[PDB]
């Protein structure tokens, strides 16, 4: 209460909501509340503390034929940096490879 | 019990805590069966050394015979509450005043009165028109009580303070079925219509009245009914749909009734009850019995101990002076 | 804050009057309500239902949730006040199922009399006792203190220390003392009759009568002789500090017109509406109020009265038998 602020991530019509962001071995304490259209709001709820990890992790199936880049993994996954290559917005390419 | 397999969910929603007021109401009236009201006055006791001032306090009553037995001792005379005099009340949110914190506003779900004041005054022939109360806020600007914000959270979450003023808040009797949107939002849906007589009478500062049903019912067009088509639909009656949930009733003390009691000195320290269906003298014990109907019975006639005592209350001086009159209010929300 | 403050506290004895007044409410003329029970909501909602826990749709006050529920309300029955009681919590004396079975509170009723392990009269009766006192010993209540009647001034609640031998013996007030014996001045107060608690006494509480059963006799409640300086001091739902009021009825009596419906399929949520209007064919017919004994709800007006209570719960299906208890045990 001297401390944590709080951070609104949003609201969900289902449980579990996915969040990303939290830089590394930073954040923890999530809170979640119930409300709805006639009720007044719930009280707050604390989850155990927890803590982020130090890098990403993934374990990834494709074809056994395919392989793939020491980058491709780095860049977009084991580090989660993204923008990297977006397969929504990037043209990509492919080439033979003699 | 905890934790159950199955869990059940279960409003009571609002008019069952309305519903059983009017029950209450419903008998007050003549007769064996309708069991009258009387409220009741206080001790002669200096009940302490520290007496008059501010700090401190008369001590906490008991609801234990011990304590019961004590009132009928220190008590002198019961004033009658009519069925006329008890009445049902709302805050009286108005628009328009500059006394009160927020001019206009009124969020959401709110009661307004104008057309009662220099400020809010308008289309006065009907006197106060206006215990109508806000459909909808008005577009956006909105900012309420959390982050997110937008016509929207109002779902998920608190009222709106819509942040713009409201001007031309006078309406007319309103419209067909459902009710008129003079401005920008505010919707306003109009409830009923009370008359001026009734309202330098039984309004207040604070609060205001409701009629009961059986009275509307009975009659339309003084409080003003026939414009609703709303009204068929579930009989005349509106206690509920003003969501009244709160009933006071009040008694008039005046020293003439009780001359005893009211000379130079009188003290009447604390104690003011009210209580239930009290019981005559009998003159010698063995006789029947009757309900006592005349109005400020004197504390000896009344069989001591008769009747069971609803409330309690401690006020440590008061005055009780002769030629004023005492007008005690109490609120409940039964 | 330097200002009169006035300490003021509404009596327990509002409560049952408040309770008094919700029963002779219920009656055929105006002005004494009506009410329903109604059950419908025969289509499942997800498919969780069912399942352990997960919970139903919370149930909401609004005009959106009142409209649907009278499109899917199965049945309904009316409640007749002969089938609404009085009801008090009860302490059966000497019994090891429930807290304290050989100790007791300054003032707290406790029936005797029923099942072996008490015995005093015969004939019956299920005999009921206010305990005006208590042996002394045993440390009690707020901090510490130490003797009974020091713990009885400044408030507190005095536990005694003492298992009490046998139960209250008497007919009459402060039964206890008068003898070098132990035991503490137990009360009578009335009786019960065993045709009534087979069926009006669950084992949770026992009947109390309302102050009109008691007339057309007395004796049956074994109220018929009293001290009373009043003729009368009727009513003793006032004595017992009754607080709380108790429903039953057999399924058998709610009316599905289906009749298969709700066996197959269960109802799965419970509302109670007062003061319906009988059907109107057209907005051409003057308002009625409605009576008689059964109500299809296609004969009731939609949105017709109003609703104190709605339940949501788990299917809860039906078998036929014809005893089958609804409860809905009002507090008020």
């Amino acid at each position: 209460s001297n401390q944590y602020r709080w951070i609104n991530l949003g609201y969900t019509a289902n449980n579990s909501f996915f969040f990303d962001d939290a830089d590394p071995l930073t954040t923890y304490i999530i809170r979640v509340a119930t409300a709805a259209q006639d009720f007044e709001q719930s009280d707050w709820i604390y989850t155990e503390e927890f803590e982020t990890f130090a890098t990403n992790a993934y374990t990834f199936q494709n074809m056994i034929e395919m392989q793939l880049a020491n980058k491709f993994i780095q860049e977009k996954f084991t580090l989660n940096n993204s923008d990297y290559v977006n397969f929504n917005n990037d043209t990509i390419m492919a080439a033979l490879m003699n | 019990m905890n934790d159950s397999s199955v869990i059940y969910r279960a409003i009571v929603t609002s008019k069952f805590r309305t519903e059983k007021m009017l029950n209450f109401y419903n008998s007050i009236g003549s007769g064996p069966d309708k069991n009258t009201i009387f409220i009741t006055f206080g001790r002669s006791e200096p009940w302490s050394s520290n007496e008059n001032e501010v700090g401190f306090a008369p001590p906490y009553p008991t609801d234990s015979v011990l304590g019961v037995t004590d009132m009928w001792t220190h008590m002198m005379g019961t004033v009658k509450v009519l069925p006329s005099m008890l009445d049902a009340v709302i805050p009286r949110r108005d628009w328009g005043d500059t006394r009160y914190p927020d001019p206009y506003t009124f969020r959401i779900n709110d009661i307004v009165v104008c057309n009662s004041a220099p400020y809010n005054a308008t289309e006065s022939g009907a006197g106060w028109l206006v215990y109508r109360c806000l459909d909808v806020p008005d577009t956006g600007m909105c900012s309420i009580a959390s982050l997110t914000d937008k016509d929207e959270c109002l779902k998920l979450g608190g009222k709106w303070t819509p942040s713009a003023r409201s001007m031309t808040p006078p309406e007319g009797r309103g419209d067909a079925e459902g009710t008129i949107e003079p401005g920008d939002g505010y919707v306003w849906e109009y409830l009923f219509e009370i008359p001026p007589d009734v309202s330098i009478n039984r309004c207040t500062n604070e609060y205001i009245v409701v009629p009961w049903p059986e009275e509307l019912k009975e009659d339309p067009t003084r409080w003003g009914y026939e414009d609703n088509l709303t009204w068929q639909q579930d009989d005349f009656g509106l206690i509920y749909r003003v969501k009244a949930n709160t009933i006071r009733f009040k008694a008039y003390l005046d020293s003439v009734y009780f001359p005893e009691a009211a000379l130079p000195g009188n003290k009447g320290f604390r104690q003011i009850s009210i209580i239930t269906n009290p019981l005559e003298a009998k003159a010698h014990p063995n006789d029947p019995n009757v309900k006592a109907e005349k109005d400020y019975y004197d504390p000896e006639d009344l069989m001591r101990h008769s009747g069971e005592m609803i409330y309690m209350e401690n006020r440590p001086p008061i005055i009780m002076a002769m030629d004023q009159t005492e007008e005690i209010n109490i609120l409940f929300t039964f």
